[PDB]
């Protein structure tokens, strides 16, 4: 499979890493409250709100403060795209300035929705490459062009034929 | 100069190393594996702090020996203690250590 | 016994040789903690157990607890002294070492020619000291009371913020 | 005759008036050299504090301390004498999305789930004096 | 090369690492039962691999020696103050004479690590809460020493199994409960545990000299801290509880089952018992323990005196 910019300790990392992860669950808006350390220690930030145009740079330093390797979820059509708010005071997306590696649709999405998240964050970080020290070997990381998750249950999506009518609970 | 003893001190050099060489060599890894990219209370509550653990001090060279020094050496620890605690007292009520006036 | 009583001794010297000589205080006071440890370890090869107990216990654990904790207080970061250094420019150090020194070797000439049968290093424990120190020195622990109780009333005096 | 008449909403180096007429609601570009600028004055907001663009006064007396602190996100500066409040001002506006504009820009039906995204934790409350608002406008009576 | 000096040497320096690996062990184990309680061992060894290969970050406008000492003294400082314990007869790393006295050696060089830690943390909030957390630790081992002299005084000596044996009929837990609770509760404040967590809780111009620490000085100072109840259990075991002693168990399973409740009630006493203010717990010190351990001393020295035919 591709990637974009001896063998068995980095997938020894990589599972160290994929099955111990430290979020910093960043507040911003309503995503947060249906979803529920310093950003030193915390090696994935979940954007869960508006991107406001009053603490774009809030969340620009928070994430700064972060260490390599770290991971960005977005949650919720307004970190995602901007969501239902094409307005002056908002940011159309926090990828605009961050790099994101999960984006979850949904407004807000379910606490199931960021479960299922955090487990395609631990695929991506499970099928990845990094330099194992600083000194020796290339230092550059390896992301992995994963399958699309929408071209991957295309099969299942496609094949549902009848739903339970709406009159009912 | 027994076999126990010189057991006992190279165990307890053998722990010593391995526990400082452990921490020493755990943060050697860490550092060269992964990539890379006032009030015066408080002095006086330290001041207090040194003078009660010299009195303190006088008190553990006591309690080892308190069979062997009889009921003269309790009077004299008694009376030391009395002074310690006058002191405490003073401190206390005067608003030394009083830390929200 | 002897080749950590040497190599304690010598790593004292370096290590107040470098607290004389430095101009950070933290760095100074961390010197200082560890001279002081080979201090201890001193005591410990002499047999001098309490010594070296209460060396750490106080002199390493309470003193320089308050020296570091009065050094952050203060916050010194360079207030004139550490831009200017005079302790380097030989003038300020050639003619107090100068002094010092002779006063070392009036010293050691003074040691050296005294008999020795050399230091046992037999354990003195810490009850023997307990014992001597209720028994025949029992004033000198009532007034080393009474010393301590006039410092803390001296420190509190003025120290005090108000 | 206003004390300190500054913006509540917006930044203090904001152009413009957004709910003017002429004042486009929608996005503008987004630009990393406006956003590294006003990250770079949230560094050093609190090195170079002027506590008379706060309303504030008796700025450093000199025993007072001004601190910034962090049911959502909003600063407030305090003022204080030891650990006494003698002044403090809420900044707030970090949580503004403009919804009365969008209310100039969405139908009166599809401006339902912006009139729901107002006090989050409310839904249909919040829905609720809209619609009876609109009713009232249409002459509806409901059953 | 065959002589039994050099193997009972090889045997002691086996048992004293043995004894240093379960600690450690056993410290990583408590740090993940807290964890979860408020493949396992697959998570620490995860959790372990995610610290190491994090990039350990120093701050630019800090002292790196100072940054770096301080989590080794958090770990070593009751790492090594564990290596006077005897778990077992014929089973203790140092039969020292000091004993109890290389503990307060090992507890006054380990607040250096907070002072350390917030010295070298470039922030006043930072130096300010650490500040307030080396006072209340000050104020707390001003104490801690004169609780142990008590056990030192009904035993007579310093030394660690001379205690253990003086405990062969009753513990001192039930003569030397004032100095127990006292003991416990400067132990408590010793290692930063509840309810003295964080002081800095109280006021907003501190903040935890545990922040910008960040992946394996973190860990160092996470791993040190569980060491030291670990160590501080097992001190509480062998000063008040008998030690290795019971009726039908053998000596270590005894020890392990000591150690283990004491480590249950310390995760407990964090789950259950709330945050004091700041000022109500220098009060409470300063005004309470240190005289009940003058007291206690006072008493314990009587009733030896009057019980001496
Ligand atoms: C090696 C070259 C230098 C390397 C860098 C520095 C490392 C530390 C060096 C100093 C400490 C270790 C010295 C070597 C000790 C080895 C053990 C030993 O010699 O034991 C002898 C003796 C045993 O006791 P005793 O009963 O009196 O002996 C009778 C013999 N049947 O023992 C005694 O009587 C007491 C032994 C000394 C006291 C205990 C240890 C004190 C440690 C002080 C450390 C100070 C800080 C050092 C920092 C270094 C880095 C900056
Ligand atoms: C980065 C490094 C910084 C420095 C780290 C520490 C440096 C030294 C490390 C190597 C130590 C080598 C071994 C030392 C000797 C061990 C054995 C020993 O101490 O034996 C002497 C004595 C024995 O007593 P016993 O057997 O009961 O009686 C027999 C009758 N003589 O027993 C005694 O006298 C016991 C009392 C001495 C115990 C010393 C313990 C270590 C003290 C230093 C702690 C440093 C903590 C970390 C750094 C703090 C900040 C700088
Ligand atoms: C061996 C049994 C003795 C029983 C009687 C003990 C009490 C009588 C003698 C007491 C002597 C006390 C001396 C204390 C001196 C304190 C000096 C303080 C100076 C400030
Ligand atoms: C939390 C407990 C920490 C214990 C640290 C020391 C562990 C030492 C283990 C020694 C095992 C052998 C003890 C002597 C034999 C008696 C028991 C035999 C069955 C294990
Ligand atoms: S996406 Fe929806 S639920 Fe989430 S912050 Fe935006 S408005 Fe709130």
């Amino acid at each position: 499979m591709d990637y974009t910019l001896m063998g068995k300790l980095n997938d020894m990392v990589n599972w160290g890493r994929k099955n111990s992860i430290w979020p910093y669950n960043f507040g911003l808006s309503c995503c947060y409250v249906e979803m529920v350390a310093s950003p030193r220690q915390a090696d994935l930030m979940v954007v869960a709100g508006t991107c406001f145009t009053k603490m774009a740079p809030v969340i620009q330093r928070l994430y700064d403060q972060m260490l390599e390797p770290k991971w960005v979820i977005s949650m919720g059509a307004c970190a995602n795209s901007g969501g239902m708010y094409d307005i002056y005071s908002v940011v159309q997306g926090v990828d605009k300035f961050i790099p994101v590696d999960v984006y979850i649709p949904g407004c807000p999405p379910r606490p199931e929705a960021y479960m299922q998240a955090l487990m395609l964050l631990q695929e991506s970080i499970g099928k990845e490459r990094r330099p194992l020290s600083w000194v020796v070997g290339d230092q550059g990381v390896y992301r992995a062009n994963m399958q699309s998750e929408r071209e991957r249950k295309r099969g299942e999506r496609i094949a549902v034929t009848n739903l339970r009518t709406p009159d009912e609970i | 100069t027994s076999t126990e003893v010189i057991a006992h001190h190279w165990a307890f050099a053998i722990f010593l190393i391995v526990a400082i060489g452990l921490c020493c060599l755990m943060l050697v890894g860490g550092w060269f594996l992964g990539g890379r990219a006032l009030s015066a209370k408080f002095y006086l509550v330290a001041m207090f702090f040194v003078i009660f653990d010299v009195e303190a001090l006088y008190l553990f060279a006591w309690s080892t020996s308190i069979r062997e020094s009889g009921w003269v050496g309790f009077v004299e620890a008694a009376i030391f203690i009395f002074v310690l605690l006058a002191g405490l007292v003073y401190l206390v009520r005067i608003g030394a250590l009083d830390w929200t006036p | 016994m002897e080749f950590a009583f040497y190599i304690c001794g010598l790593i004292a010297i370096l290590a107040t040789l470098r607290v004389i000589t430095h101009t950070n205080p933290v760095h100074a006071l961390l010197y200082l903690i560890i001279s002081l440890l080979a201090i201890s370890g001193v005591f410990f090869s002499l047999g001098a157990y309490f010594a070296g107990a209460l060396e750490i216990i106080v002199y390493a654990g309470a003193i320089m607890v308050l020296f570091v904790f009065v050094v952050m207080m203060l916050n010194l970061g360079g207030s004139e002294i550490e831009q200017e250094r005079q302790w380097l420019k030989p003038q300020v150090w050639i003619g107090p070492a100068i002094l010092s020194a002779i006063m070392l070797v009036v010293i050691v000439y003074a040691i050296l020619g005294v008999n020795d049968q050399g230091i046992d290093g037999t354990p003195i424990s810490a009850k023997a000291v307990g014992i001597t120190l209720f028994g025949p020195y029992v004033l000198a622990v009532e007034l080393a009371s009474m010393l301590l109780l006039a410092g803390l009333v001296v420190a509190f005096h003025v120290g005090r913020e108000e | 005759g206003h004390p300190n008449l500054r913006r509540i909403m917006m930044p203090q180096t904001w152009k413009g008036h957004p709910l003017r007429k002429d004042y486009p609601a929608r996005a503008t570009e987004f630009s990393p050299f406006e956003l590294t600028k006003a990250k770079q004055d949230l560094e050093m907001e609190a090195l170079t504090f002027k506590p008379e663009e706060w309303g504030m006064k008796r700025g450093t007396n000199e025993d007072f301390m001004f601190l910034n602190l962090g049911h959502g996100a909003f600063r407030i500066v305090l003022q204080l004498d030891g650990e006494e409040i003698v002044d403090c001002v809420p900044d707030i506006g970090y949580h503004h999305r403009g919804a009365e504009k969008m209310g100039e820009r969405q139908s009166w039906h599809s401006y339902i789930p912006y009139t729901d995204r107002i006090e989050y934790l409310g839904g249909c409350v919040n829905e609720m004096p809209y619609v009876l608002a609109v009713e009232k406008l249409a002459g509806i009576t409901v059953p | 090369w065959i002589s039994p000096e050099l193997i009972e040497i090889l045997l002691t320096i086996l048992k004293a690492v043995v004894i240093l690996l379960v600690v450690v062990t056993c410290g990583a184990f408590m740090s993940f039962g807290e964890r979860r309680l408020l493949g396992g061992s697959l998570q620490l060894v995860a959790d372990m691999i995610k610290m190491f290969f994090k990039e350990d970050w120093i701050p630019k406008f800090s002292d790196r020696v100072i940054f770096t000492l301080a989590p080794m003294i958090a770990f070593t400082s009751l790492l090594l103050a564990f290596a006077i314990v005897p778990v077992s007869p014929g089973w203790v790393v140092a039969d020292l004479n000091i004993g109890i006295l290389f503990f307060l050696m090992m507890a006054g060089l380990a607040v250096y690590a907070v002072l350390f830690a917030g010295w070298s943390s470039n922030n006043k909030y930072s130096l300010l809460g650490a500040m307030r957390a080396s006072a209340q630790t000050l104020s707390y081992e001003v104490f801690l020493g004169l609780s142990l002299m008590g056990v030192v005084a009904q035993a007579g000596s310093f030394n660690m199994t001379d205690i253990v044996n003086s405990q062969a009929h009753v513990w001192n837990v039930i003569p030397q409960f004032f100095g127990f609770i006292t003991f416990a509760i400067a132990g408590v404040a010793v290692c930063h545990r509840h309810p003295f967590d964080q002081p800095e809780a109280e006021q907003e111009l501190a903040d935890g000299y545990h922040i910008e620490y960040s992946g394996m000085k973190f860990g160092l100072f996470f791993v040190g801290e569980y060491i030291g109840i670990v160590t501080i259990s097992a001190l509480m075991v062998t000063l008040f509880f008998g030690g290795w002693q019971g009726p039908l168990l053998p000596p270590f399973i005894w020890f392990a089952l000591k150690t283990a409740f004491f480590m249950m009630m310390f995760i407990l006493i964090r789950a259950s018992l709330p945050r004091p203010r700041y000022d109500q717990v220098m009060s409470f010190g300063w005004k309470i323990c240190l005289p009940l351990t003058l007291i206690n001393l006072l008493v314990t020295a009587a009733v030896i005196l009057w019980q001496a035919q």
